[PDB]
């Protein structure tokens, strides 16, 4: 109960699809110093 | 056989002779009181100085009774009853014999002897374990941890 | 070596004593040895110490 | 003033800092991070469950 | 370890608290030795013992079976999660593959999963795998050698005789809780067990849970570890479970105090650590899986990282 | 020790309001919240409304939970024809990229929402104004809505 | 469990031969009235030698009563009432036994345990710390502080 | 090496002690060592130093 061992016991994680599918190009560094807090895009 | 309060000030009162079973004299009931607030008190200082010895205070509001049970074992009855009366010789306007501070120096030893610990002295923290204790499959190994908490 | 030193010379102070490695105490306490009647027989120093 | 360090976790960046206020020895670190949302087109999109 | 977020809209978290590391420990320890000695005379030695060698040589598979068999009580007893009841068994290719949906449900990462199963249940998996439609060389085993392939449902199945049994023990009644428990994180990150009282039990029953029985919470529900969602199965929440320790006897009245392993921890203090949705009050109803006293041998399914195995080496006598 | 755990604490955090701001701000809505995903065509009805509506220029996603996936891959496992699918759906109970026309993904981690309490046959009380002068920045309007229950708090939830 | 400045007298009293029911004598209002200033003043001046033990002091205004709390712990009345005693005796010109002494002496020594404290000699600041503890990055400081405080950048 | 000394001795002088090696005192005060009647029996000097 004294002596403990160095690997951690492994734990829970969920899974990451969300972050990969939406889109992370056209919003890129675009907020920067100069813009503000909010940019705005056109639409046809 | 519970020790109870009142019975320590009976023992030192028989034990230098201010009143006994076949005294034909005894004191009056404010004594025993006086008594046994002065065997509190002498608890309370000793949980100072020496440990704790698992004496029996009352807890509250209320105050102790002659009849209230102390917690003590047997084994320390001698020498809490002669500490007190030493404690308390003075009241009656008396002086101790040579034999009964033998006795009670004695018995005092032999409570010590008794509550005596001794603490062991680790190490600092910054002494290297040696290469021969293989000190990488745990932590604190490399060095020793030292005192915790 | 070890000091020698007597229970009721040392009672109370043991804790000062066990660090006296490890912090950097300005001074150690310790009593004096007194006999029955309660006068001094001995100075504070420890009695002596293991070969 | 205070120590600093990034750490990239799939394409986002963390900044983690380190500073010892309050003199009860206690060490203490903080991990940062800025998102940014927009919804372009509420029409291309929502919620899909089955039918009986 | 794990921890817990803020959200600011600056960046100001002056008057709020801050995680600690709130460690826990798992601790494991020794067993019984395993001893196998015989004895023969001198005599008997120089008249009629030979071929000693071939006389002995299945000692070390004894020791090795008793080891594995008591293996197998343990890992039976120290199981936590349950699917499906004991009175049906395996014949579909859905039974299996719940298992691996449920251990990637909960947020299983490291490490491979295994199943084991006992020989009935492989075959009659073999028998439903020769009805497919396309695979020829599939069907083409499964009807010859009455073989299943080593994936199976996205979990690797195994097929083993070694496999311990179990009873039931009889029980009866609505079983309730009576007295609410201690689940808080910091009383149990030591040992991941909880004690529980019930009530509504029979009048005096021996055995009333025997080891290895398993008890169902109805109203409350698992909970995805990482994100802290419940569990759904279609339109079902999963249903929290346990497992008994020890042997529990029931006393007039109809109470029963057992121990089960695997914890409700709703912490109100530390909600990094939750794992169930809702605490468990009082007279929440449970129900025990399976029959009164019915016996089975029982399948296993586990990660691997879930039990650990060591022999100790012994040393020389003088 | 300290840095295994936080950085997937950030980006589960990160998702899960993602997900939320995606399911708030969605318009479209497709089938029977109660019924779950059990057949071919409740994949395949979102990739035909998609290609209705009438939006090619990108590409298109589906999300489900894990339990769902195995209702498609134990209904693959059911074909005639094909021994790849099959041996696959057997095997690995994993269902291809393509399912229906649009691209079908497995996550265990997504958020869940409660409906809120309702009741009444509701119906409009006022003409909105839904000129494109208004909505043109938003794609957002305010109805009131008349004929509900006389006071309830939660009447009508995010999502 | 209330400790009143009357007890602490009476005690004295009592302990000695002056006032007791063994010694059959009523106390005089004038001996408590004594005491009672005889102890406020040795609480002042304990201020200096044996330290601070929470002893309530009274106001300017008012004047100090038996009745009235003291404050003290339950741990001290002993070694109180013993110096007290040993500081009063000469009033009533009486000798103090011997064995009073070592009471009072022992009492003494053990209030003298409990508020011990022993200092710790931090480094002068010109000392040097090794590379061994990383001053470049662990730790901001090439040398012992010393008695500067941690820097606010507020305050110079 | 440190000094031994009694609490009764150095008690109200401890800062002038921990700071001998920081600052640069013309001396060191300290008391006597005294019995339960008041009589000296031994000198202002420490009683000694560990070994």
């Amino acid at each position: 109960s004294q002596i403990v061992l160095k690997k951690f016991l492994p734990g829970f994680m969920s899974d990451l699809v969300l972050a990969k599918t939406v889109d992370r190009q056209l919003l890129a560094g675009e907020i920067n110093s100069s813009t503000g807090d909010s940019v705005s895009f056109k639409r046809p | 056989t519970v020790l109870t309060k009142g019975e320590i000030v009976l023992f030192a009162l028989r034990k230098f002779a201010i009143a006994s079973n076949a005294s034909l004299t005894d004191v009056e009931p404010q004594s025993i009181e006086d008594g046994v607030n002065d065997l509190e008190d002498m608890m309370s200082e000793w949980m100072i100085n020496p440990g704790d010895i698992g004496y029996a205070f009352a807890t509250g509001d209320e105050q102790p009774l002659p009849d209230d049970e102390s917690g003590l074992p047997r084994k320390y009855k001698h020498a809490v009853g002669y500490q007190l009366l030493l404690r308390m010789l003075s009241d009656y306007s008396l002086e101790p014999t040579p034999q009964v501070l033998s006795n009670a120096q004695r018995s005092y030893d032999a409570l010590m002897t008794d509550t005596l610990v001794v603490p062991s002295m680790r190490r600092r923290g910054d002494f290297p374990v040696g290469q021969g204790n293989k000190y990488d499959v745990f932590t604190s190994d490399r060095y020793y941890p030292g005192d915790l908490p | 070596q070890i000091p020698i030193v007597g229970m009721e010379q040392i009672r109370g102070l043991e804790k000062h004593w066990e660090a006296r490695n490890k912090k950097r105490p300005a001074f150690l306490p310790l009593r004096e040895v007194r006999d029955k009647s309660g006068n001094i027989i001995a100075g504070a120093t420890p009695a002596g110490y293991t070969q | 003033s205070i120590d600093s360090a990034v750490a990239t976790y799939e394409g986002f960046s963390i900044r983690v800092h380190k500073y010892a206020d309050g003199d009860a020895n206690v060490q203490k670190m903080r991990f940062d991070l800025l998102p940014a949302y927009v919804c372009f087109n509420p029409h291309m999109g929502g919620q899909f469950f089955g039918n009986p | 370890h794990q921890f817990s977020s803020l959200r600011t809209p600056t960046g100001d978290i002056s008057g709020q608290n801050k995680n600690n590391l709130i460690s826990g420990k798992a601790t494991g320890r020794v067993g019984n030795y395993i001893t196998v000695a015989v004895e023969y005379q001198q005599l008997e030695e120089a008249i009629k013992l030979n071929q000693l060698e071939e006389i002995l040589a299945p000692v070390r598979q004894r020791i090795v079976t008793d080891l594995e068999t008591e293996l197998a009580h343990f890992m039976m007893n120290n199981g936590a999660l349950s699917l499906g009841s004991p009175n049906t068994p395996i014949t579909k290719w859905s039974d299996v593959a719940q298992t691996a949906s449920f251990l990637k449900d909960l947020g299983v990462n490291e490490g491979e999963n295994y199943a084991v199963m006992d020989p009935w249940s492989a075959q009659r998996l073999a028998d439903a795998q020769t009805g497919l439609h396309a695979s020829d060389q599939l069907v083409r085993t499964a009807w010859e050698n009455a073989q299943i392939p080593t994936n199976f449902g996205g979990i690797r199945a195994l097929m083993s005789n070694g496999l311990a049994s179990r009873t039931q023990g009889a029980f009866g009644g609505t079983l309730t809780v009576k007295t609410q428990p201690t689940v808080t994180y910091n009383a149990v990150k030591d040992s991941y067990q909880f004690t529980v009282t019930l009530t509504g039990a029979t009048a005096s029953v021996t055995g009333f849970l025997k080891a290895g029985d398993q008890v169902k919470f109805t109203n409350t529900y698992w909970l995805q570890q990482q994100t802290k969602q419940a569990l759904y199965n279609g339109a079902t929440p999963i249903s929290f479970t346990a497992t008994v320790t020890a042997d529990a006897n029931s006393d007039s009245g109809g109470d029963v105090t057992v121990t089960l392993s695997g914890v409700p921890i709703y912490d109100t203090t530390n909600p990094q650590y939750n794992s169930v949705s809702r605490q468990v009050e009082a007279g929440d109803a449970v129900s025990v899986v399976g029959t009164a006293s019915q016996t089975m041998k029982p399948n296993l399914f586990y990660n691997k990282f879930f039990c650990g195995l060591g022999s100790i080496p012994l040393p020389k006598l003088h």
